[PDB]
RNA sequence: CAUCGGUUCUGGCGGGGGGAUAAAGGCCCAGGGAAUGUGGCUCCUCCGGGAGUGUUAUAGCCCUGGGUGUAAUACCCUCGC
RNA sequence: AACGCGACGAUACUACCCGCACGUUGUAGACGUAUAAGAAUAGGCUCCGGCCUCGUAUCCUAGCAGGCGAUUCCUCCGCCGGCCUCGAAGUGGCCGUCGGUAAUUCGCGUAUUGCAAUUUAGACACGCGCGGGAUCAAAUCCUUUGCAGACGACUUAGAUGUG
């Protein structure tokens, strides 16, 4: 859903006089910026924790770069979506080089394929199969075979959209 | 972008809404269109579909008197191209009317037509717009099946004009051969300060 | 008309030449706004400084001009003035003689520029 | 059926600005209906809710149930 | 002899007025010069000087040829179009009609 | 799902010429030549191996997959055309009225016309016209069959059935009429 | 057995295929993410041929026949340079002709006024004996 | 046309700051590991290539720590021309 | 189709045709208003060697809006005539004469439109002209007919006859 980054966001309640030193809660958040992010912290503790935006604050927000955004890697994302129905779990496999672009590619495939938004998608876990063994969904497990060259049959060449008249009948061999 | 006197378009393999779209924008623009072979323009999605909408075209007619006011249906593929053509200009205006007076449609390629240059729209050619495995047709054949009358004599005429223009490919690829004779020969007696320079500016 | 600028003077006006004897322009003031600088440059060594001061004075054109317009207003040519004559031929000698020293620069300066088909001016460099 | 030969009279898609009203409303109206029999309503309605649980095709499935075991014996540790 | 041209102008087709869906604004109006496809080619030509040129009847001052003076202002859209100002509004019946876009003033 | 690649084998014999261009087969055997045109599905022939034919798909849908099967069968029933051919025998039965059945050659349509006269005692002659290549005869081992012979099984199967169709009762019980003619056996010539 | 099958032969995106992206750079792909996205790294000499590492849409770029023989999947940009020397792909791309029309179309706009005019005049020097030739030739055959 | 003032649209360039003092990445150093197992060895063969073995060999990859390094670049903010 | 089209016959009159002689004549709008293979797109082109994303191409493009005289070249263009050819709404090829013609180089002229002001320049159609060639026609009212008809309209007949 956008350009998305992902941030820790650790937050806590207010110190008080019981509680001077009171507990951490640290999330994983992809949100565009930071106030989205920080809106999905309070939602999600929300939804855990007897904290709120009014009784608790923001201890620090932090951006969770990829380590290799250069290697192809294959994740593994568990969520939870609302429907009519109500909620309900997938598990689905991205080829992607960062947590970020799977996320994209996540939330880009549930609009086309479940008609679920933003706001009812719940993502619980994204993990990086270490292992090829690990790919389960055959999509993926055709892209990690061995000695994968495929060609590209009926390639439709870019001509400018400006360029209204050509004298040539276009080929789709290149 | 360039401004040509006339723009001739081969309607082999075009799609008649954007072709059409195309054409329009052209005539209010302000340049003149002839588009030929209508009858090998093409519909996107399989024959009974275009068989269907013309005749619920057909079926639409007024009441008191069918001979004036009416939707007059045309059998024709060129006047086909026509009205989806003019159902994208404003018709009932002078400027419609003017930009309508820049187009001729055709069935096959007339002369003089026949000896000129026949461009193609690639915004609208089938092969590159239609994904691999979906069905077509050609407005030809639902002409044809709905009343159109001179399949059999556009199509004679075409194998008459194919012939004559096979004779001009052979005349073609002769003076080809020769010109690139005349070239490997003139290559020996040109300035080699001249051919260097033309080289190196690109030609 | 391709010409060759000499000097340039005060609010956006240039002198330039042809020179005549190549394209048939004589001195003459221009407007900054209205020429295109073409990449290449003549050389102008031997070509006298004083004189062509002497041709940037700012009375040296308009000077006379009712008198040509108010004696010829059989049509006749007007005459070219002594001076004028004296100062382009002293101009321009050096310059021919620099001209054709490059190749082609003088066919080049004696035709005209024209826009063909495809030409588009955004893209040219010139 | 010979519908391609012969069509029928079309189904028109261009609706009418009373239908358009009259059916905002109607769905108004039973939006507020609706509520009050929710309100109403006295079928049971539990206050947990029966969570779907992890799928078996996540290949950390195991690995997750270590963690939770691991922090349940932390827990009571603690406790 | 010579057999070369004499054009030292770009051709333009005069298009319509600056416009919404229904109310148009003659004071303004929409040309497309031939060769500018986008924004950047419409650059170089801001700022030129476009003229109308027509054919009237009666010979005023040795000729019979009007021309209506104008320049290009602003780019129109992404598809290289500029609009233009004109001393007079532009006819309504010269939609589609062609204008000369000189190359002055020039800042090459 | 998009598969990335699918294929599938056709083994050729040694007496088979197999030549493919532009999705129009032509298969040559010691009986005869079969043509066809396959241009309407979207199939990449190659040489896998010496007497092996290719076909393959990429980037096809699970029908685009899935047709490979019957461009495979296509293929195959040619090849076995051209070599063993096809064989229709049919037996024509009555209960009164004799059916009477004359099998000709019509020459400059080059193709052979069954005449069937005398069904159910109808005054009707009806006629039907063979495809090319189908050859009709009477067999003279069993009791009132035809025998329908040739290199293509559409052609073959195609016009057992239009002899099967065209006589055919009507405005009466099936239970009782029986009568008619019926595809008995399908096999190969050779 | 004769069996004659002229088909399509269509290049194939491998590891080692070597793509010309839409800049005129070069790239090799050194994995392969899905059917439309690449992961490519460019690691020429040439300032104008060289490409960064990182992912190339496969929409964006076009097929050269130049295939870098035994390169390993996911090789990093160390070995992508060594075989790149190695082979040599640099003089390659230079005689395939997609970079003699690209050098020629950088010639054709890196032209003057005055280097257009020497063009027409030098062609119409060319054209002259041309003409001549083909007036031998149509006159003798 | 030139030089200005008010408003505004658009293009380019030179700096600064921040984050994991970006993350990467290149080139070195020290360990560890695996296969979509490179070379080698073995077995089948239509001898075109497959199958098995094992950790770099006659390819390489991944993980961890350190140096160049206060590296570059992206992004965000900002000073000007 | 009474604002679709074709063939044919006769065409008085300034009416018809040819040549140049020009338009305060008209044109949804000349400015190089240049460019014929067909066919396929999970395949094509070729000169048979190879080639194919790419029309970002090819042709043409210099000279008082383009002169004069040479040096030089046998290239390109145009008007006529002959022979063929072109019917989808009909036009190109070859040959011959004539005229023009920087592919190379040079001389003489360009000014003064004064620092920009459409570069009045093309095509088609129309009119007024002269100077020549060609041809001497019909329709309608009226009388009549009744194959027709409210009236118009329609079928006929009216010039020497088979009236």
């Amino acid at each position: 859903m956008g350009r998305l980054q992902e941030y820790q966001v650790i937050g806590r309640h207010l110190p008080t006089e019981a509680n001077p030193n009171p507990a951490l809660y640290r999330m994983r958040i992809f949100a565009p910026n930071e106030v989205v992010a920080k809106s999905r912290f309070w939602y999600f503790l929300r939804g855990l924790k007897k904290v709120k935006k009014a009784t608790g604050e923001i201890v620090s927000v932090n951006v969770i770069s990829e380590k290799h955004p250069l290697k192809v890697k294959n994740f593994g994302i568990w969520l939870r979506y609302d429907s009519r129905s109500g909620t309900h779990n997938m598990y689905k496999e991205y080829r992607e080089t960062s947590r970020v672009a799977a996320v994209e590619a996540m939330y880009a495939d549930m609009a086309a394929r479940h008609r679920a938004r933003f706001r009812s998608i719940h993502i619980l876990k994204v993990v990086e199969l270490e292992k090829t063994e690990d790919v389960k969904r055959p999509y993926i497990k055709q892209l990690v075979a061995k000695n994968l060259s495929f060609p590209l049959p009926h390639r439709v060449p870019k001509i400018s959209t400006k360029k209204i008249f050509s004298a040539k009948r276009p080929s789709t061999f290149s | 972008s360039s401004f040509e006197s006339v723009v001739v378009i081969d309607g082999k393999g075009h799609l008649l809404g954007r072709l059409a779209s195309i054409v329009a924008k052209q005539l209010l623009s302000g340049q003149k269109i002839v588009v030929v072979r209508c009858e090998a323009l093409n519909i996107s999605g399989e024959f009974f579909r275009a068989k269907l909408k013309y005749h619920a075209y057909l079926r639409k007619m007024t009441r008191y008197n069918p001979t004036r006011g009416g939707p007059f249906h045309f059998r024709a593929p060129s006047r086909i191209f026509y009205k989806a053509v003019r159902g994208m200009i404003p018709h009932k205006t002078a400027r419609g009317a003017a930009a309508l007076e820049r187009l001729k449609v055709f069935e096959g390629v007339p002369p003089p037509y026949d000896k000129k240059k026949k461009m193609v729209v690639p915004q609208a050619l089938r092969v590159l717009r239609l994904q691999p495995g979906r069905k077509y047709c050609t407005v030809g054949r639902l002409s044809h099946e709905v009343g159109w009358k001179y399949q059999d004599v556009v199509a004679r005429l075409e194998e008459r004009r194919k012939a004559k223009g096979a004779a001009y490919y052979e005349r073609k690829k002769l003076a080809a051969r020769q010109l690139s004779e005349a070239k490997k020969a003139a290559a020996a007696k040109v300035d080699p300060k001249v051919s260097e320079a033309l080289a190196a500016y690109g030609y | 008309k391709r010409v060759v600028l000499l000097k340039c003077l005060d609010q956006g006006v240039l002198l330039v030449t042809g020179p005549f004897k190549i394209n048939g322009v004589p001195l003459r003031r221009v407007n900054a706004r209205y020429v295109i600088a073409t990449s290449v440059k003549v050389d102008l060594t031997g070509v006298d400084q004083a004189k062509i001061d002497e041709v940037a004075q700012p009375k040296y054109f308009t000077a006379e001009k009712a008198k040509e317009k108010a004696s010829e207003e059989k049509p006749q040519k007007k005459p070219v003035s002594s001076t004028r004559a004296a100062d382009q031929k002293a101009i321009d000698k050096a310059l021919i003689a620099n001209i054709k020293k490059v190749d082609m620069l003088a066919s080049y300066l004696a035709s005209s520029f024209s826009l063909r088909k495809g030409d588009k001016p955004h893209l040219m460099k010139f | 059926a010979g519908t391609i030969n012969k069509p029928k009279k079309p189904t028109s898609k261009r609706k009418t600005t009373r239908l358009r009203a009259k059916i905002s409303k109607r769905a108004a109206e039973k939006k507020r209906k609706e509520r009050k029999l929710a309100r109403k309503n006295p079928e049971w309605r539990s206050k947990l809710k029966k969570d779907p649980g992890i799928p078996n095709l996540f290949p950390y499935k195991e690995r997750l149930l270590q963690q939770i075991e691991e922090e349940r014996i932390r827990r009571k540790e603690e406790l | 002899p010579s057999e070369a041209g004499h054009r030292l102008y770009v051709k333009g087709r005069h298009l319509s007025y600056q416009r919404g869906r229904r109310n148009t604004h003659p004071k303004t109006s929409l040309i497309k010069i031939e060769g500018v496809d986008d924004t950047a080619a419409a650059n170089f030509y801001l700022g030129k000087r476009v003229a109308y040129v027509y054919r009237a009847q009666k010979e005023v001052r040795g000729t019979k040829i009007r021309v209506i003076w104008g320049k290009i202002t602003r780019p129109h859209g992404n598809s290289g179009v500029v609009r233009a100002k004109f001393t007079h509004p532009l006819p309504a019946r010269s939609f589609g009609a062609s204008v000369r876009i000189m190359l002055y003033p020039s800042s090459i | 799902m998009r598969y990335i690649h699918s294929e599938e084998t056709i083994p050729v014999p040694e007496n088979v010429k197999v030549s493919i261009k532009s999705r129009l087969v032509t298969v040559e055997g010691p009986r005869g030549k079969l043509q066809k045109d396959l241009s309407h599905i979207a199939v990449n022939f190659s040489v896998v191996k010496k007497g092996v034919i290719g076909l393959e798909i990429h980037h096809g849908s699970r029908k685009d997959v899935a047709a490979l099967r019957t461009v495979r069968t296509i293929i195959n029933n040619m090849i076995i055309g051209v070599t063993k051919g096809f064989k229709y025998k049919m037996r024509y039965v009555y209960a009164h009225f004799p059916i009477n059945v004359n099998v000709e050659k019509n020459a400059e349509t080059g193709c052979y016309e069954v005449e069937i006269r005398n069904f159910i005692g109808e005054k009707i002659v009806r006629k039907v016209v063979m495809a090319p290549g189908v050859e009709v005869e009477i067999s003279k081992a069993q009791k009132d069959e035809l025998i329908l012979s040739g290199n293509s099984l559409e052609a073959v199967s195609q016009s057992a059935a239009d002899i099967q169709q065209i006589c055919k009762v009507r405005n009466k019980d099936i239970r009782k009429f029986l009568d008619g003619i019926y595809v008995s056996e399908k096999g190969n010539i050779v | 057995a004769e069996i004659n099958v002229e088909a399509t032969s269509w290049r194939r995106v491998e590891v080692g295929r070597v793509l010309k992206l839409e800049n005129g750079s070069l790239a090799a792909i050194v994995e392969i993410i899905d059917h439309k996205r690449v992961l490519a790294d460019g690691p020429s000499s040439d300032p104008k041929l060289a490409t960064p590492r990182g992912i190339v849409p496969l929409s964006r770029a076009l097929l050269t026949p130049i295939v870098i023989p035994k390169l390993p999947r996911g090789a990093r940009t160390g070995a992508v340079k060594k075989a790149w020397e190695a082979y040599g792909v640099d003089a390659k791309w230079k005689e395939t002709n997609w970079a003699k029309k690209q050098l020629q179309q950088e010639r054709r706009q890196s032209l003057t006024d005055f280097d257009r005019f020497k063009v027409m005049r030098l062609k119409k020097q060319r054209r002259f004996e041309e003409r001549k030739a083909l007036a031998k030739i149509k006159a003798a055959a």
